[PDB]
């Protein structure tokens, strides 16, 4: 049974709240 | 009522935001728009206002708000479906997780395993207060550059 | 491996009902069910947790394809303790429950008539009815079952759709897990007494599992009895 | 009153200041009214009950002898917890909460 | 309203368009359209105009076109269903793929396996955004005249 | 036993369903079923028969 | 009748309805084969069983 | 919807189809007006086009 993971590399993002709206 | 009649040197969008957002959004804010038929040809510009008096779909008030998008070429047809995105803030040099591996004990506690050099997966509880509608922004407990094991992740794991 | 079939809807559930039971019209299609009622209902000790379910078709917009679909207002348990596979993405955290995210799961057909390209579903946005969904995940059915000729089928948190493209209190059943390895036949009259009580009237209505799973259980054993006893015997007579 | 099809219901009135300009018209708002205490007497747990008629109300109860009996009692006040018991059972009794049977020894 | 009145000479279609496609339909583009009652009689004419007011049926927003089609005979019933074809476009001069050849990487990205002059077959990404029924439109990707595997395509893969 | 009990019904069944599935509202609330299709329906030498089927709760 | 397949016909009366209305609609479910299948496993069934058992018989 | 194929029996003993154009859909039969000559079989039962009997 391989042990492989999904996985990324974390980094200092930047906010991109906003939401939507029909 | 004879005939209408309508002036179209601009176009004016019902932007029906949920009753639940509605206490945020001040005015002067930036938006962006795109219909539904042209797919990706952005139009933006600056909100306006919000209505003051709500009109409901059975269930869940929503609340309009208005922009004023220029109208070159003649495009553009009336009550056309426009999907819009209205943007909330940009705090940024801060990590933040995506949802998809999140551990979270109490639902105040939140574990997360994440792969080492090792090659071995070990989880950290960390402290995070904003949150996204597909992140949530990481205050402390995990350092920028590490490996997080997005999928099927478990704690001491190594791979 | 036919248990686990079975047992693949865990222990327990007493999905929640009106009208009298699963025949009924007005009587059913009014619902005396907030969703406030499951606090209180959550309240029992014995429970291990229990779950709204809602659902609405609606015509969905989309670039240009654009057709209607089912949709279902659920928990996020719900592909996890039905086990369902995903064909991407994933369910949601109870946080972004209660986040309101225009997230949702969609079929895998449903993304075959949408997306000929075969694009990338996460981050993508459609309409649903008329508010913008950004989809994420997509679910692979865990079933065969061909002969059902399934048509398009969508996953929602109850809260967004119930709430903000409904707005009703009154979910279509609620999910109801007890723990302890409880029975089914006791407590779920007193659940009964229990909408005897929040609400004035006889309208429990619910079905129950571990009457119908005991029950097979006993069966399945017992064909495990009438086989290897006799296979035993005429061993023995070898 | 104003019925929604099923169960009558009622208004009532607050008076909230509103600085800073926010609360739309219309809004939906959650709210919590203070009943009042009923204090000085007993409560039922809601699961110990016996309910007949759904106005009768035996309870089953343990006795000094070991053996369990029912009383019919009044109740009127009801909780999400409990339900106040003005009548029927003396302080201090044991109560067979847990699967109950009239008339019988434990 | 004592009676009514129509001068039954000239017969307007209102051809329904959906609003996915209202973008494009440039006025003057030739069009045919068919009743379901005579199957197989087609009749066909110049598009007119676009109406600037569309009306729902609950979900999806319609717009309408007309056409001027005459009317003889005396045929042609008011209010009769009539299947419409509008010209999308003439497009000429350009390959384009048949569906059962084409790969679709991605979800953009469409691997084209095509025989070389060297016998041994390539494929190249190919941009398409027009499609039929029957064929996608190329306006680019493959050069002209190169032969194309339509069956169990294979890179790299001589014939 | 059990066979007998399956094959009690008329081999078994092939209930119209004018709509698109058993989960389908409006285009399954809207129905062109005509029994006078039954007719031609009937046609069918192989078809021992077909049969009219609807029902509703009243008061 | 006729011991007639359920898989076929039911195709038939496909276009069949799909001309006597102008449109695919009746969309119906089919019948007998799931018997058939049900026959076809409850006879395996009965396959396994005696087989085995007259095997273990036959080495008694 | 449009297109009309119709195997048919050949002297040949071959089943071959051919599209056809038709008209009216009288309840019993269809009227058919071209693309079939008078006086061929047609294989109205379990057809198979391209295939000899």
């Amino acid at each position: 049974p391989v042990p492989t993971y999904q996985t990324l590399i974390v980094r200092p993002g930047d906010l991109q709240q906003s939401v939507l709206a029909t | 009522n004879i005939l209408t009649l309508a002036d179209m040197s601009a176009m004016l969008v019902k932007a029906q935001v949920s009753e639940a957002d509605v206490i945020h959004l001040k005015p002067g804010q930036k938006a962006w728009f795109t219909v539904l038929g042209d797919q990706l040809t952005r139009y933006e510009g600056q909100i306006k206002d919000v209505l003051p008096t709500p009109e409901k779909v059975n269930d869940a008030i929503f609340y309009y708000a208005r922009f004023e998008v220029p109208n070159p070429n003649g495009l553009l047809r009336l009550d056309m479906t426009a999907q819009v995105h209205i943007q909330l803030t940009d705090v940024k040099n801060v990590l933040t997780i995506p949802l998809s591996a999140l551990g979270d004990p109490v639902g105040d506690n939140r574990y997360k395993v994440k792969l080492l050099r090792n090659g071995e997966t070990r989880e950290r509880e960390v402290t995070i207060g904003a949150r996204n509608d597909t992140d949530v922004e990481i205050v402390k407990g995990l350092e920028a550059g590490d490996e997080v094991v997005i999928g099927e992740a478990k704690p001491g794991a190594a791979q | 491996m036919v248990l686990a079939d079975i047992r693949s809807i865990g222990t327990n559930t007493i999905d929640v009902y009106p009208g009298k039971d699963f025949g009924d019209d007005d009587p059913q299609y009014q619902q005396a069910l907030k969703y406030d009622d499951l606090i209180a209902i959550q309240k029992q000790p014995w429970v291990a947790s229990a779950t709204p379910a809602v659902s609405q078709n609606l015509r969905l917009r989309y670039n240009n394809v654009d057709v209607a679909a089912s949709a279902n207002g659920v928990s996020g348990d719900y592909f996890n303790v039905y086990g369902m596979t995903f064909s991407e993405g994933n369910t949601f955290n109870q946080e972004q429950l209660n986040g309101r995210a225009q997230v949702v799961v969609l079929d895998s057909n449903t993304r075959r008539q949408l997306f000929p390209h075969k694009a990338d579903v996460v981050g993508e946005v459609i309409l649903v009815g008329n508010m913008p969904a950004r989809v994420i995940g997509v679910a692979e059915e865990k079933q065969s079952m061909f002969g059902s000729s399934k048509v398009l089928r969508v996953w929602l948190p109850y809260s967004t759709m119930s709430g903000r493209v409904m707005g009703q209190s009154w979910l279509n059943s609620i999910t109801v897990r007890v723990k302890e390895g409880f029975d089914s036949a006791e407590a779920e009259q007193q659940l009964t007494r229990l909408l005897s009580l929040r609400h004035g009237k006889k309208d429990f209505f619910t079905w129950n599992m571990d009457g119908v799973l005991k029950t097979v259980e006993k069966t399945t054993r017992t064909l495990q009895l009438f086989l290897t006893l006799v296979a035993v015997i005429s061993l023995v007579v070898g």
